[PDB]
């Protein structure tokens, strides 16, 4: 009872990767000896949970011919007076003794955190036993060790040396090709109806991940059963039943790193027949020609800053920029701030920046600036070092990044100059855009704006609503257009 | 006419609990437990 | 399978201290029967990881013939508090035995870490346990221990005292010679092909480390596998052993080898030097030959320099108008004495957390000692002072966290510790004055406004990064503005270089994008404040003192 090897889409990338990595050299000795080249000895899978990594590693080691040797991360480590680490030698002793073999160490994060982290005795006892028997592999003996983890920066440092951990492969989230791909192996033994169409599922679904979408099946044959009872003849799955389940469902997004592609058109923002012009040279040219910097030898600006009057600026200004790309949006706000006293400030931070280049395409947006950096950067500063742990990240990760892959940052607040001047250092935001307020010439195009999905009587002039606008913003169009929907229902009422 | 606040962090414990070397045990087979009232434990001899 | 002097490289003259200092009290211990004085027991190797430093051990034991044993870190962790001390003494009997013999140790950082930071039980057990052992051995065996680790301040102060462990020996990066000799030992069984340079590939990773290098070619050996997978597939189970000998790594594998890989020891700056010259900058010729006359002087006659009783000119200072080059020759002042030189700034290194804060001036102290010479420079002088703090009335001081270890130590060290620290302020009226004294700056180097006529070489060295137009256009680019130096300079450039992602899906430079680049010509450095310091470059002699 196992799973086969095409059994897993959307991670065909990964799967090129692994296969000529732990399947290629285990089967053959050979082209190695003679090329001179030893096998590299240790691989990390890492990602977010519900990716894959417990469920590729039992794949492409079951129809290969292996030993797999299987240890589990918390069973480990549970024993008494000691006796976890002849567990681990008698795990490589027996491994090696019927080569070829693979040890796949499954939740490796459960067993090697930092040194900054320890706890009691036992855990450092068990991490120094790991590091000196994996470089006892030296000789050859056609032992593979598989690795998987769910978080990259709360493991132990010392893991990645030469020979320990050298190679590193990462599952991202898959695409709509890639979501519609899994679909496919998850509707195999379902008793399916005509109704249903799997590529409009695949592009509702962006923010899914491959656990949410065995949730999607699973939930709608569920449903469907809850209709069908009363005195098993037919059980085809219907469309509404899969479209109940998106909407009382959720996708993995519960509070967690954000994963959604909410984006405007244009002409959404009223206006703008001047300032459009301005935005197209940020996202979407280091994307479509990315040979005009490298031909040159010039950094591209990847952070623009944005300040502006109230009513509109920080969202709808900034997301109707990147209508071309559409990747995932990992943003920081307002609750992801100093939660936890102590280690939780940046860390959190940590790997929203190097995963940046990692998961390349990925926009992160910054906002709330006078709530980070405000007393901290200033001339007085922070005297005690209780909570001066936030300035100093944000500075020390811009000169450490350089444009490699496809990253994108966008600041913006309602005070530009309540943020440390070390944030506006040249290198970096050597682009400013100004977005300014809107005119009697956009002021009009607002209120046909956000009027879209209206019953809107064209015989009427919205031009004399905004021609009484001179000091009032969009979000007063708001206000004033909010109370015409008031009384609107009302009429029926 | 400011404060400084931070808080702390603890780990317990943990435990092995190994004990009994063989030097105790072998002493510990080796002695009496006491018996009841009348239940002598005898001599024997022979072999002339 | 044992390892020699050929096997390892690029610390050829690192290699050589450690050379001399091993092998005299093992070969020959008549000179300590000459001079009387005890020659070391304890060395201890120190660096970047993966530099070799395992390697080394292996290669300086087999050579000289003496008894080899290996003691690795994280082994005598994995056991418990009772076989661990066990163990310990029994590698250190049977090595008086087998006199000369050699105690190699591994990874020390894991067993003797900083204690003070984790007053614990364990970070006193198995170290005290070593100490009374290894200053506790007296039998004229003539035995030496070997230490490594990763850092020479992580590990428990008390182990760097006189006969326990006294000579650090710093392990540095290869280089360019040095790396090229790295790849030519893996290589010898690699089947390469006739295009691969040698030279080539030393010259492509500038701060690759020896386990970089390896790794580099392992894997573009790889892609040499993937190149030809669709040729032989994997079904197969070796039947096809004919056309394995067809098997090259050709040298644009190792360019895609590159493309994918990164520098894993390059969190930090450079540790050698930076190499930019004072012809890189045009003009400023009347400050080239001043300061000829007091950094290198004392270098080249440290006799004749200080029998005359005069005090060695530590410091140095770059001021007048703010911004005008002179955060252009940030790089520019460490080629003239071509000596070690690490820069420091106050958003760069100063602003970590509380305890890291300091040691990144104890690496440049020990730059002062264990690697002389060094060179040490503060830019931005007025950003620093809000750091440092203000003082107001006639009673007051710099109450900072970071000037008491640096004003203590930077007295202390004689002219032979090769110290010299460079300032460059962008204001002189915006300098704290408890930092300065009679004794530290008391060399006055003016910077007047970079030669707004003569602009035009400034620029003419900055544009050679990117092919231009042959047909340029340098008549008034930089003349007309008399506030914008080289650094704002590149302004004028990223206006004629940012329509090249526009107009597209041809030209790319044309004579336009610098004759129409002049309706920007602005000054952001008026000549109200540069005529404030061309008077005080005459007259700072009457004002050296508190300000
Ligand atoms: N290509 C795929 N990618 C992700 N998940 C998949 C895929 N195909 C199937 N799944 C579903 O996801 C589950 C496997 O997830 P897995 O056990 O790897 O969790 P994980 O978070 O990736 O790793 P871990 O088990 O360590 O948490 C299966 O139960 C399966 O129904
Ligand atoms: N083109 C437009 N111009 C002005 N207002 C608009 C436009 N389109 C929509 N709006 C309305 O104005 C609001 C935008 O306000 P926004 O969310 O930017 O607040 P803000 O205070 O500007 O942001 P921040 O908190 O970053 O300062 C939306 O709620 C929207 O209904
Ligand atoms: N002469 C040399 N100089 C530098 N590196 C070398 C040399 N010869 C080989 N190398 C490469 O450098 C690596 C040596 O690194 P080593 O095994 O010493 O790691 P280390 O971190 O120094 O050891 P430790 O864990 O004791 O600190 C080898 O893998 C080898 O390929």
């Amino acid at each position: 009872n196992e799973v086969g090897y095409d059994d897993i889409g959307g991670c065909r990338k990964q799967m090129a990767q692994i296969r000529e990595m732990v399947e290629l050299p285990l089967r053959h000795p050979q082209l190695f000896k003679a090329i001179g080249i030893k096998p590299p000895r240790g691989v990390l899978m890492y990602g977010p949970p519900g990716t894959g990594k417990t469920l590729m590693a039992r794949a492409v080691a079951n129809e290969t011919g292996a030993f797999f040797f299987l240890i589990n991360g918390p069973e480990v480590m549970s024993k008494m007076a000691g006796e976890s680490e002849s567990n681990l030698r008698k795990a490589f002793e027996e491994a090696e003794k019927n080569a070829p073999a693979i040890i796949f160490i499954d939740e490796i994060d459960s067993i090697a955190p930092k040194r900054d982290k320890t706890n009691g005795e036992v855990e450092r006892r068990v991490v120094s036993q790991l590091l000196t028997l994996m470089d006892g592999m030296k000789a050859r003996s056609n032992v593979v060790v598989i690795a998987a983890t769910n978080r990259p920066n709360s493991i132990d440092p010392a893991l990645r040396r030469f020979g320990r951990f050298d190679r590193e492969v990462d599952i991202g989230i898959p695409d709509a090709t890639g979501r519609l791909e899994v679909l496919r192996i998850h509707t195999k033994n379902m008793k399916l109806a005509d109704d249903v169409d799997l590529e409009a599922l695949a592009a509702e679904t962006h923010g899914y991940v491959g656990a949410d979408i065995a949730s999607l099946c699973s939930e709608a044959a569920m449903q469907q059963i809850r209709e069908k009872m009363d005195l098993l003849d037919s059980l085809g799955v219907t469309m509404d039943n899969f479209r109940f389940a998106l909407g009382n469902s959720n996708p993995s997004a519960l509070r967690e790193t954000v994963v959604e592609s909410v984006n405007v058109t244009w002409d959404d923002v009223g206006g703008l027949d001047e300032i459009k012009e301005e935005l197209k040279e940020t996202v979407e040219y280091p994307v479509l020609h990315p040979d005009q910097y490298t031909k040159f030898g010039l950094s591209p600006s990847k952070g623009v800053l944005f300040y502006g009057p109230p009513g509109t600026g920080k969202t709808l200004l900034a997301k109707a920029v990147a209508t071309e790309v559409s990747a995932n949006f990992i943003s920081v706000k307002g609750p992801e701030l100093l939660s936890m006293w102590y280690g939780e400030s940046e860390s959190n931070i940590r790997d929203i920046f190097d995963k940046a280049r990692a998961a390349a395409p990925t926009v992160v947006f910054l906002d709330q600036l006078d709530s980070i950096a405000k007393a901290r950067g200033g001339s007085l500063g922070d005297a005690g070092g209780a909570s001066d742990r936030v300035v100093n990240q944000l500075l020390t990760e811009m000169d450490g990044m350089n444009a490699k892959k496809n990253v994108f940052v966008i600041g913006a607040t309602n005070r530009p100059d309540q943020i440390d001047p070390a944030i506006l250092r040249p290198g970096r935001l050597d682009q400013l855009i100004y977005v300014p307020l809107p005119d009697e010439n956009a002021r009009l195009s607002i209120l046909n704006a956000q009027l879209r999905k209206t019953p809107l009587e064209p015989g009427l002039e919205l031009t004399a609503i905004a021609k009484a606008t001179q000091g009032f913003s969009g979000a007063d169009l708001l206000y004033i257009v909010q109370r015409a929907a008031k009384y609107a229902i009302k009429d029926s009422i | 006419q400011i404060f400084v606040k931070t808080l702390t962090g603890k780990t317990i414990t943990l435990e092995v609990e190994s004990s009994d070397t063989i030097d105790n045990v072998k002493s510990k087979i080796q002695d009496k437990e006491g018996i009841p009232p009348d239940q002598q434990r005898l001599i024997f001899a022979g072999k002339q």
